[PDB]
């Protein structure tokens, strides 16, 4: 997860608020250090090896400064909603081959030139009633989507009975008709997945996708049999993942920016961040000139994170303690 | 036995929409609920399309 630094990005986490530096006694501890005139901010930093410090912001030259509520990083997986297409008909036509296609973007590469292309196949039979069409087309994705030797997860499959209308009932290549027993299956879901994720190696990323229908022979024209509606999604991602790999980028501007390549020959570095939970984040920025000559700026960023307990209870103590010590109003979420 | 159309009348046995169908072609409609089976033949005889088959009551 490598991103752009306006000339440089550091990160600090904040897993407690102390009030003096005679308190950072914790490998998270964090407390906002000023002048008792407001001339330049910096943070008491504890790192898992003693004390450190934030550079130091000269409140002059304070550009802008601003949280973020922690649900603005959240990805929602994109769900859709399969169905027959009431205009050409409401119900399969028996002898015709009710092929979906599963159309992926950002397959291996990272490009969208890098496609996949993913296929349901359903012949119609007479007295095929739409729950069994439903029924037996979501097994037909999930069993060529998830056979035991396809490496990557792409997508879940999923129907919704008319009665129930909310509880998804999964499908994978080992459900079987057998376990699918109702009769008002409404409609085929299909959702989005969370990508395998590794710190520092494999960002959190997933694959776009869009159900693309073929043609059928309806009364004597071709014609989609089908309807892909972009539903509403239910399912997020905690935003955890970013954080950590945000920390094990922007540790490298302030410690080894090799972490693990000469292998034996290495510093070990330790991080804070739990991948796993939810985080709030507050992000300062600022510059530097110099002197007569050197009237040039060198804009930096000062990051901060937090634990989102639901509430932004510890962001807001953070800005409040910044605020009081820098007089700045950073506004509180 | 023989053939009952001269296949210049049989190849305008057509499968399409009711409104585009004028003379000088015959009509199938094709059932859905049944595979094989056929609703209907029409033949189109003063701009309405009527059926060629006879209906059978109980």
């Amino acid at each position: 997860m490598v991103i752009s630094i306006n000339q440089v990005r550091q990160l600090y986490v904040a897993k407690a608020l102390k009030a003096n530096t005679a308190a950072l006694t914790t490998a998270g501890d964090i407390v906002p250090k000023a002048d008792t005139a407001k001339t330049t901010l910096y943070f008491q930093s504890m790192s898992p090896a003693g004390i450190v410090a934030s550079d130091k912001i000269n409140l002059k030259h304070v550009l802008y400064a601003k949280a973020t509520p922690s649900e603005a990083l959240a990805h929602k997986l994109v769900r859709y909603s399969v169905t027959l297409d009431a205009d050409v008909s409401a119900t399969p036509v028996a002898g015709q081959n009710y092929i979906l296609r599963l159309a992926f973007r950002q397959y291996i590469g990272l490009s969208e030139e890098d496609q996949y292309f993913k296929y349901g196949e359903v012949i119609a039979r007479s007295g095929m009633t739409a729950s069994d069409f439903y029924k037996k087309m979501a097994i037909s994705l999930a069993k060529n989507l998830e056979n035991k030797t396809e490496s990557t997860p792409l997508v879940n499959i999923y129907l919704i009975s008319a009665a129930a209308a909310s509880t998804d009932v999964p499908v994978t290549s080992a459900t079987k008709e057998s376990d699918l027993t109702a009769t008002d299956y409404n409609q085929i879901i299909i959702e989005e997945t969370e990508q395998p994720w590794v710190l520092g190696m494999m960002p959190q990323a997933f694959i776009p996708f869009t159900p693309q229908f073929l043609t059928i022979t309806v009364d004597g024209e071709d014609r989609l049999w089908g309807v892909a509606t972009v539903v509403t999604p239910t399912k997020t991602v905690p935003d955890g993942h970013l954080i950590a790999d945000l920390e094990y980028f922007c540790m490298g501007a302030r410690g080894d920016i090799y972490r693990g390549m000469g292998y034996p020959n290495i510093i070990k570095t330790t991080y804070l961040v739990d991948p796993g939970a939810v985080y709030d984040v507050l992000d300062i920025h600022y510059f530097y000139t110099g002197s007569n000559e050197s009237v040039q700026k060198s804009e930096k960023t000062i990051t901060l994170v937090a634990v989102d307990d639901g509430s932004h209870t510890a962001m807001n103590a953070l800005i409040g303690a910044i605020n009081t010590a820098s007089g700045l109003t950073i506004a509180t979420l | 036995m023989k053939r009952v159309l001269n296949l210049g009348n049989l190849s305008r046995i057509v499968e399409g929409d009711p409104n585009e169908i004028t003379d000088d072609e015959i009509l199938v409609i094709k059932d859905k609920i049944i595979e094989g089976k056929i609703i209907d033949i029409q033949k189109r005889v003063d701009g309405k399309l009527v059926s060629l088959i006879t209906e059978k009551y109980t």
